[PDB]
């Protein structure tokens, strides 16, 4: 990830406020919410019917607080996503068989969260550094997809 | 939208398929699946090696929606509202797949039907599988 | 297809938007600008620096155009049927930028509605938007 | 790119057997009636109204044969897309701004052009290849776009 150190320096200085349970429950419900047929990878959750069914979802809370932390991680490795990632790419392709383009989906709606919680401070500069960062990870965990 | 033009053009390609319409559908997946290793994510319970007896079922499946779909062409949306809430709500198709397989059914006619596959018709049939696959993702959400 | 519940969604949103309108659409512009660097080459014309008198200008434009959409829900095709000839016979801008700037939109407006912009208002807004980009990109072909 | 020795030798077999010319023109032209709004990048080309007109354009016959030869030359370093196509690439950003998006457009096209001359031979694994060259040779004309 061709990432200018200044760019680095606004990803890193932003995560370091964000809440990573609170915004991977988000982001993830938000994805279930927009993009409904998203809902076909989490039959075993539960009740998925309506917005507060989805945001509340005590399966989809904890989820996205998995799916975030793993994102997190990434972040302290920018310079070798492809290696962070591998072993998930692989879980991802070979057992629960999710179309990669689900990455990037989850990215963008993981943008608009920041957004909302940060406001002003969500500067154009930054989210263009944010662009690039859910672009690697999501290309990170397509790459062992065969 | 799909012109007279079009409507005539798709007609005449689709007519010359005739019998062999099963067979183009199953080389079309085929011919997905190697190309887009990511659209066998949506066929773990298939044995997707050449030749397999699931490949060749649901391409024949494929195509005779698609001859049906030719048929009904004025009439789209209500001819495949089946197929349209079988996609919305039992499958999970990212929309971008659509665009994938449309591309290899395009590869697999010309391959097939060089004399018809002229400029126009490869024009005509690539707004009218646009047009199906619109159909197919209008339930999404 | 918009819903009865889609469409009271972004009337509410919108509203709340108000004369921020033409200031929001140059945001997402310049966001669009820096994120996706491609969409640059469509405005080759255009001062692209940060506070210009034509990005503010063309934002404004936008942004009148959407509130439009907003007034006529029920009339979408029609209404923006003049923006419609025009992106398809005079400019050539790939449909995939379409979902660029509605996403930068929805960026926008979550940066600055942090109480509407809820779970469901998002969802319809996508949808709105992704309906305003097929509109203008129907007469393409 | 990421090419297979069996895959490297099965493009190289079949562009031997290609007629430049013809589909160089034969490309361009059917981008052209396909996707009518690229037309919009080759106004002092003449008539375009017709696809008739379109394919028995002179211009678009000589333009479609200076793009293929300029692909063909990249087959012979397939090891270096990048390096190969940078000047393009500039070029293609800074004084022709034409979006990326369409090389994408223009590769898939030739996949459809060497399938209608080539038929049988124009096997599922043969196109795998191609579609890896021509995804490779849009990102490297991308590539230097800022
Ligand atoms: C930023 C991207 C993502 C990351 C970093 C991520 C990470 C993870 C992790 C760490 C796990 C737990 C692994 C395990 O059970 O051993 C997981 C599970 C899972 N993920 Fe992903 N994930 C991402 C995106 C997505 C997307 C977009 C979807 C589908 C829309 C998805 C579907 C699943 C499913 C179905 C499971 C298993 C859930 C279960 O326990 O039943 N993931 N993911
Ligand atoms: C040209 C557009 C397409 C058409 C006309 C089409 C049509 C069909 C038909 C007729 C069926 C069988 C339904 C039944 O047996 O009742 C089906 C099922 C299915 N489709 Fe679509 N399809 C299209 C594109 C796709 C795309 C692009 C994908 C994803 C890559 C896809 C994934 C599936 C899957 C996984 C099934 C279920 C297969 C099974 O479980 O047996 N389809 N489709
Ligand atoms: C939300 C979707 C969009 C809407 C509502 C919209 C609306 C408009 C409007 C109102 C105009 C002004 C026409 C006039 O002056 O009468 C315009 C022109 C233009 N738009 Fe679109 N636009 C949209 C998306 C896009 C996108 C995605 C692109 C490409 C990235 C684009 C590129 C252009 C260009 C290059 C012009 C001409 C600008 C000039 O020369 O002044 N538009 N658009
Ligand atoms: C395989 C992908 C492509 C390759 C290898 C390629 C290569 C070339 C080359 C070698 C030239 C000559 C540059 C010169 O005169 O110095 C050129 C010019 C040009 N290309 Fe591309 N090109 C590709 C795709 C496209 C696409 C898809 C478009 C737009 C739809 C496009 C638009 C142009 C235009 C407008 C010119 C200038 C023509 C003129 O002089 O009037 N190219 N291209």
């Amino acid at each position: 990830v061709h990432l200018t150190p200044e760019e680095k320096s606004a990803v890193t200085a932003l995560w370091g406020k964000v809440n990573v349970d609170e915004v991977g429950g988000e982001a993830l419900g938000r994805l279930l919410v927009v993009y409904p047929w998203t809902q076909r990878f989490f039959e075993s959750f539960g009740d998925l019917s309506t917005p507060d069914a989805v945001m509340g979802n005590p399966k989809v809370k904890a989820h996205g607080k998995k799916v975030l932390g793993a994102f997190s991680d990434g972040l302290a490795h920018l310079d070798n996503l492809k290696g962070t990632f591998a072993t998930l790419s692989e879980l991802h392709c070979d057992k629960l068989h999710v179309d990669p383009e689900n990455f990037r989906l989850l990215g963008n709606v993981l943008v608009c969260v920041l957004a909302h919680h940060f406001g002003k401070e969500f500067t154009p500069p930054v989210q263009a550094a944010y662009q690039k960062v859910v672009a690697g990870v999501a290309n990170a965990l397509a790459h062992k997809y065969h | 939208m799909l012109s007279p033009a079009d409507k005539t053009n798709v007609k005449a390609a689709w007519g010359k398929v005739g019998a062999h319409a099963g067979e183009y559908g199953a080389e079309a997946l085929e011919r997905m699946f190697l190309s887009f290793p990511t659209t066998k994510t949506y066929f773990p319970h298939f044995d997707l090696s050449h030749g397999s007896a699931q490949v060749k079922g649901h391409g024949k499946k494929v195509a005779d929606a698609l001859t049906n779909a030719v048929a009904h062409v004025d009439d789209m949306p209500n001819a495949l509202s089946a197929l349209s809430d079988l996609h919305a709500h039992k499958l999970a198709v990212d929309p971008v797949n659509f665009k994938l397989l449309s591309h290899c059914l395009l590869v697999t006619l010309a391959a097939h039907l060089p004399a018809e596959f002229t400029p126009a018709v490869h024009a005509s049939l690539d707004k009218f599988l646009a047009s199906v696959s619109t159909v197919l993702t209008s339930k999404y959400r």
